[PDB]
RNA sequence: UCGA
């Protein structure tokens, strides 16, 4: 068992992917990094989720694992794993599988005012999100949101003031509240598997 | 003797008491100077044992307490037939005191 | 199996109880099991006796008390307590004015109580108190080594309990007397005495005129009182000569019991050396108001005698054994015990003048922190307490029988000459003349003779047999060497028809003269030859044949030997293997007769003819001291009848209740290509195989949680930084789990401690930004294996706080203790030795088919060199291959006595025996002579070891008789070109082994002031470079060498470091530069007000401390 | 107290 603070890594690209994990309690975020310094979110690790799959696989790990809240993970050895193990990591496999095409399909569906509502509805599913008097808020970053509605920090942040100035949002200290659920859920169009 | 202060030097703080003494003396209250003197004297040589007797200086209200929580120990010694326990000589110590203190103290103590 | 033992020699009685010194010693001390008012005066009793009354209010002592032990010894040694009873004493407080009378029972404190073993249980650990030898006190006579014709009389009290008188006839003719290094006339003293001129005229007249120069006529005119001023203000000036303060200082020098105390084997050798009684253990008493003398004039009158030249006066000799005595456990406790007594009567006195003087009680006028500390202090502390060796079970029952000339109250290396460490003639039967340590201790540290007893006086006995007439009884006498020097004592082998002495003439002693003496003459005779040796020496065969300075070697090396799993007694025994085992309490036997219950790997349950059913626990796998393995095995099987005295378990290192030290293995004696050089031995691997000579050892490891003021230390299995591969065997909490096999490296318990505040390098910031992972709080404080050591993991103990039961020191939350043990094949550089002082090193271990075998097939064991006998002389283990050939043939063992055993013709009869059934068999087999064997034959005779023209058969019957056999070389197959000695051999695997005294370091710890690397395998230490290696270095003009010993590979910092850094970078090693211990030298020298200063050839100030040390 |  070990536990990570917000935005520490639990293992980087290219490093021996001796140990798979299982993300017990948090959210984390698989991604890639670029030459030219763009970050990417390829996609979420939530709770129950497992992670570092390389391991299964390969000899070194392809992409990068960041914790995006305090987190609890643990650690397993992938030889030593029986029937029922190997079953749940199966199924969880699969299940990270149709999630991932889902963002895939996300990704590309909709203008970035949808995309950034989807993010954010999505995110209001997570152990990103918690709630207050003034509604239920996520704790993320416009550079992160920028990360994973296929965009720049700059864009984000003008649809989001839009928001703000439409009243469906409002935002502090990287921590946005989603006011109009309603509204949210017509401008993404479609939503966001968030299981 | 046996404190930790050679003897001469208890007899030199000593001295000190009585100069103390010889300073605060009034010889109207008809009382023997020896007396007056002795108080004086022990003062002296009990501060000078409280106050150089450890590498580690110590407070000498430290000290006392630790002689306190030491004399106590004796005590309960001496009724138990055998060394208490923490919890046992917090009790013994009255208010205030527990095992956690006593452990602290005893720490604390250590040359 | 068949067992024949030798010798004719008749024993009257049987080996006297071998850990009595220890057992009766302090049985007499504590007098426990006596009931209080039947307690004889001795001991505490005595101690206590001898502390009270304290008379200033009166305290009394009335009696003590011992209680139970609050623990068992199994669980002092598991929880690190000292196994002890507590001790009570009834005191009353007395008011002489008032009357008044409170009495109370004060608790003391504990005092440490004797296990069964006579070990004793320290701080969970087994030590044990070694009897100390000394001059008994007395009082002796000594010839004066200035003047010939004059004598030194000299007055000895116990140690600690006075000064050392000495009576002495000066030049001017006045008799002087010495007392705390000041001298003066003993006519003073004796007018203090009460003596007048016509008294000491009428008693010292006779012995020629002698008195005449002790006269003096201004001491005389003088009262006694005025010459007690007089000597008061001679022993000490400058302090003003009140009376009461001379009355006070002459009797606590003289008279004062308490402070004054001569043995009660003082008193007695004062007596029977003075013809004289003494009242009391004091040289005089205060009586009357007066000074009343007892020792002081038999012996100056004696003193004169002897000067005078009056026959029936000698000289003593100082170390014949009735002038020295054996201080024992109890003596010594007793004394530590009378020490804090004091003490803690002191105290008293000091409590019974303040506080209130109207109410108190003894438990306010008392404080036993004195005695506690005393007791603890000799029984931790002290010189004498030592940590027990029990390697195995002989180890440390010749540790409880070993006598120290060393200690405190003793003597110092540099004290002791030739006079103290030689062999005195009284030893004979008392102390052993093999028996001791080799080097710088020889001498000092000797061995209890197997028959001998210490006596209440504290002088050893050894026991004789009565010879009246020509017959010998059976009736045995305990004497003393003063006794002994009396009668004429005949040897013990000596040619006997029944009771009566079949000889007209024998061998006996007179004062240690040896003497042929008729018959008639014979008073006494020796019990036994066993009585003039130890237990250790005693168990080597054949011992008349071995040479004292290598059978030394043998008797300390039968300590060290290592109990082995499949340990076997010798083929060669002496008859005293079973007694050995028997007192040494390791092994386990019945109470009475019965039939077995039950019989378990951890348990035997025995019903015996009561009815009742007792149950026996067996100890399994218990480290040892040493860490050597402790465990019993049962030899019985369930429903088994047993009789009284009759063996159920076997204990380490013992064979059916025989002592196995080692294993039987046959053994040839000759050179291998030069594998056999200087000692060295070479073994088969068919060793290993078997496991023979595997020993299980197991080694113990502790951690401590702590409470820091930086947070508390936590034992876990979170530890930062590692890989799953890493803490793979923890547990939950952290602790290894057991059975599981750790390495070198391997964690056994996890910790963490918080890192102690500091400012991160400008790199380390870079380093953090770059990975964006926040540095840990807690660093990796585990415990780990270290270098050469691991195993398998076998037992766990975890002791936390606020747990019931448990509590440990201050500041301390949590101990882990983890045992390993592991299984020891015996390899290459492993110590073996045999029971004669042949001992070497396992150099070579070659597989079968390299082993020189015999024409059956049969491949021999180990191969020793032959060149390692003629010089060392020791011939027993010849004659111990032969019997063992002997027995290895006819399936059999032997017991050879000591000095009275197996002699050359039955040896030889023995290996016909032998010889039919290894050669006869063959011929039976349908197999004749071989070629090899014709050739080998015929050197044989060349070198005129058989007849020429018998048979070839006769000659090998011939060859066989001498215990050589044909011998095939395994590499070649041809035989060796002539007949080789085989046959078995006992051979012990040593303490000493290759796998606990390998070590390196390339760079590790440093030393605080010094900055010089730690000593020590266990601080991971490196070797010390001596000034006799730097001789030897400037000896080869070795500069750069011997630059590199004193600079970079010690305490130059900027050297080692730079050097460290380049050769990891394969640059060359930098210049050194100046060592840290010089610059401490310059600082020290400092503090001593001199100033030291570099200088440059133009004697300016060169700055060694590089800009640093200077304002 | 060992070992050499």
């Amino acid at each position: 068992m070990k536990r990570f603070a917000r935005k520490e890594t639990i293992y980087l690209r290219g490093e021996e992917a001796r140990t798979l994990y299982r993300l017990e309690e948090g959210l984390v975020r698989v991604v890639e990094l670029l030459p030219d310094g763009r970050l990417i979110t390829l996609r979420h690790v939530l709770p129950g989720d497992y992670f570092g799959e390389e391991a299964l696989e390969g000899k070194a790990y392809r992409y990068t694992a960041e914790a995006m809240t305090e987190a609890v993970v643990q650690g397993l050895e992938p030889r030593a794993m029986d029937h029922e193990a190997l079953h749940r990591v199966a199924r969880n496999l699969a299940r990270q599988m149709r999630r991932v095409q889902a963002y895939e399909a996300h990704l590309q569906t909709g203008e970035l005012r949808a995309r950034i509502a989807r993010y954010l509805l999505f995110l209001a599913d997570t152990p990103l999100s918690a709630r207050d008097r003034q509604g239920i808020y996520v704790t993320v970053s416009h550079e992160e949101i920028a990360d994973a509605t296929a965009s720049i920090r700059e864009s984000v942040s003008k649809v989001l003031a839009d928001l703000r100035r439409e009243g469906l949002i409002a935002t502090a200290y990287r921590r946005v509240y989603l006011l109009d659920l309603a509204a949210l859920e017509r401008e993404a169009g479609s939503a966001l598997e968030a299981a | 003797t046996g404190r930790g202060l050679s003897f001469l030097d208890l007899i030199q703080e000593g001295n000190q008491g009585l100069i103390r003494a010889v300073e605060k003396f009034e010889y109207k209250r008809r009382f023997k100077f020896s007396t007056y003197a002795t108080w004086w004297i022990r003062q002296a040589i009990n501060r000078a044992i409280a106050d150089q007797a450890r590498t580690i200086r110590i407070p000498v209200h430290m000290v006392e307490t630790i002689n306190k929580l030491s004399r106590t120990a004796r005590q309960l010694q001496q009724e138990l037939g055998r060394e208490p326990t923490y919890e046992e000589i917090a009790e013994a110590m009255g208010p205030g005191w527990d095992a956690k203190r006593v452990e602290e103290t005893l720490k604390i103590a250590q040359e | 199996m068949e067992i024949k033992r030798f010798g004719r020699i008749r024993e009257v009685i049987p080996l006297p109880p071998l850990t009595e010194i220890q057992v009766e010693s302090y049985r007499r001390a504590l007098q426990a099991d006596v009931p209080p008012e039947k307690r004889e005066n001795v001991g505490i009793q005595a101690a206590f006796r001898e502390t009270f009354p304290i008379e200033e209010l009166v305290l009394d002592f009335l009696e003590y008390r011992l209680g139970e032990p609050p623990f068992p010894q199994d669980e002092c040694r598991e929880k690190d307590l000292t196994y002890q009873a507590p001790l009570y004493a009834r005191l009353q407080l007395i008011h002489k004015d008032t009357g008044l009378i409170k009495e109370d029972e004060v608790f003391l404190g504990h005092i440490p109580l004797m296990t069964e073993d006579g070990s004793f249980i320290i701080n969970g650990a087994d030590r044990v108190i070694v009897s100390q030898i000394h001059r008994s006190p007395g009082v002796y006579f000594t010839p004066d080594p200035a003047r010939p014709g004059r004598y030194i009389a000299s007055i000895i009290p116990l140690p600690k309990r006075g000064p050392w008188i000495d009576l002495e006839v000066e030049p001017n003719g006045v008799v002087s007397m010495k007392v705390n290094k000041r001298k003066f006339p003993l006519v003073l003293l004796l007018r203090v005495l009460g003596y007048d001129q016509e008294t000491l005229a009428r008693e010292l007249g006779a012995y020629g005129e002698l008195v005449q120069g002790l006269m003096d006529e201004s001491v005389f005119a003088m009262r006694p009182e005025e010459a007690l001023i007089r000597l008061f203000t001679l022993l000490r000036p400058g302090d003003p000569p009140k009376r009461d303060k001379a009355v006070a200082y002459v009797y606590g020098l003289i008279a004062d019991p308490r402070r004054y105390d001569l043995g009660e084997a003082g008193r007695y050798k004062a007596e029977e050396k003075l013809g004289i009684r003494l009242s009391g253990r004091t040289l005089a008493r205060f009586e009357d108001g007066e000074f009343k003398d007892e020792v002081f004039l038999p012996t100056l009158r004696y003193l004169f005698a002897l000067t005078a030249g009056v026959p029936g006066h000698e000289v003593d000799d100082i170390d014949h054994l009735g002038n020295r005595r054996i201080r024992t456990v109890g003596e010594l406790m007793t004394d530590q015990f009378r020490v804090g007594l004091a003490r803690l009567a002191r105290g008293v006195r000091e409590r019974m003048l303040m506080g209130s003087e109207d109410s108190l009680t003894p438990a306010k006028l008392v404080n036993s922190r004195p005695l506690e500390a005393a007791i603890r202090e000799f029984f931790s502390r002290s010189q004498l307490s030592q940590f027990k060796d029990e390697t195995n079970p002989l180890s440390s029952l010749r540790h409880k029988r070993r006598i120290s000339a060393l200690g405190p109250g003793g003597l110092t290396r540099e004290r002791a000459g030739f006079d103290v460490r030689d062999v005195h003639r009284t030893h004979y039967g008392r102390i052993c003349p093999v028996e001791t340590p080799e080097g710088a201790n020889i001498g000092l540290i000797t061995s209890l003779a197997a028959y001998a007893r210490v006596d209440e006086l504290g002088f050893i006995r050894t026991p004789y047999r009565r010879v009246v007439g020509g017959v010998v009884t059976d009736e045995v006498v305990y004497m003393t060497a003063t006794e002994e020097d009396r009668y004429t004592i005949a040897q013990a082998n000596t040619p006997l028809e029944g009771n009566r002495i079949a000889a007209e003439r024998v061998v006996a002693r007179r004062k240690g003269e040896p003497v042929i003496v008729s018959p008639e003459e014979v008073e006494f005779m020796d019990v036994s030859p066993k009585q003039v040796f130890s237990v250790n020496t005693n168990l080597i065969p054949f011992l008349e044949h071995d040479d004292a300075n290598r059978a030394l070697m043998g008797s300390n090396m039968q300590t060290q030997a290592v109990p082995l799993i499949r340990a076997q007694a010798p083929v060669v025994m002496t008859g005293l293997e079973e007694r050995v085992v028997r007192d040494s309490l390791a092994a386990l036997y019945a109470e009475e007769d019965g039939e077995v219950a039950k019989v378990d790997g951890n348990r035997i349950v025995v019903r015996y003819e009561d009815g009742r059913l007792v149950e026996y626990p067996l100890r399994r796998f218990y480290r040892s001291n040493q860490g050597t393995a402790l465990d019993q095995r049962p030899r019985v099987v369930v429903g088994q009848r047993v009789r009284k005295g009759d063996l159920l378990a076997d204990g380490p290192a013992s064979e059916n209740g025989f002592l196995a030290l080692g294993q039987n293995v046959l053994v040839a004696i000759m050179p291998f290509d030069g594998y056999n050089f200087e000692d060295a031995i070479v073994i088969s691997e068919e060793l290993l195989k078997r496991d023979f000579y595997t020993s299980i050892h197991i080694e113990r490891y502790e951690i401590e949680a702590r409470d820091t003021k930086l947070g508390p230390e936590r034992i876990t299995r979170d530890i930062p930084h590692l890989s799953e591969a890493a803490l793979r065997d923890l547990d939950e909490e952290g602790v290894v789990r057991i059975g599981a096999e750790v390495k070198p490296g391997d964690i056994l318990v996890g910790r963490t401690s918080f890192k102690g505040e500091s400012e991160p390098t400008p790199e380390e910031r870079l380093l953090r930004s770059i990975f964006g992972e926040k540095a840990r709080d807690v660093k990796d404080t585990s415990l780990r294996v270290p270098p050469g050591e691991g195993g398998i993991v076998v037992r766990t103990v975890r002791l936390r706080r606020g747990d019931p039961g448990v509590e440990l020191k201050p500041g301390v939350r949590e101990v882990v203790r983890v045992y390993v043990a592991q299984k020891r094949k015996l390899q290459v550089g492993d110590k073996l030795a045999n029971r004669h002082g042949n001992k070497g090193v396992v150099a070579k271990i070659l597989p079968v088919e390299d082993m020189p075998h015999l024409p059956d097939g049969t491949p021999v064991d180990v191969i020793l060199n032959p060149l390692g006998v003629p010089s060392r002389m020791n011939l027993g283990q010849i004659l111990e291959t032969h019997l063992g050939l002997a027995g290895y043939f006819l399936g059999q063992r032997y017991i050879s006595p000591i000095f009275d055993g197996a002699k050359e013709p039955e040896i030889k009869e023995l290996l016909a025996q032998a010889f039919e059934v290894y050669f006869g068999k063959r011929k039976g087999e349908g197999f004749g002579v071989d070629k090899r064997e014709v050739e080998v034959l015929r050197r044989a005779e060349k070198l005129g070891l058989v007849t020429p023209g018998k048979t070839p058969e006769e000659q090998l019957k011939e060859l066989f008789l001498q215990g050589k056999v044909v011998l095939y070389d395994g590499r070649t197959g041809e035989p060796i070109e002539g007949p080789i000695v085989v046959g078995q051999m006992f051979i012990m695997k040593l303490y000493h082994m290759v796998e606990d005294k390998m070590h390196a370091r390339s760079t590790g710890p440093y030393s605080l002031i010094t900055q010089q690397p730690l000593g020590g395998k266990a601080q991971f230490g490196g070797q010390r470079f001596g000034e006799m290696e730097v001789w030897a270095l400037e000896a080869y003009g070795a500069a750069h060498t011997l630059q590199e010993m004193l600079t970079l590979k010690s305490d130059d910092i900027e050297g080692r470091n730079a050097a460290y850094e380049a050769i990891i970078k394969g640059e060359d090693v930098p210049e050194p530069s100046v060592p840290e211990s010089f610059r401490v030298l310059v600082k020290e020298l400092q503090a001593l007000a001199l100033d030291v200063q570099t200088l440059d050839e133009k004697d300016n100030p060169v700055d060694i401390f590089e800009g640093l040390a200077s304002k």
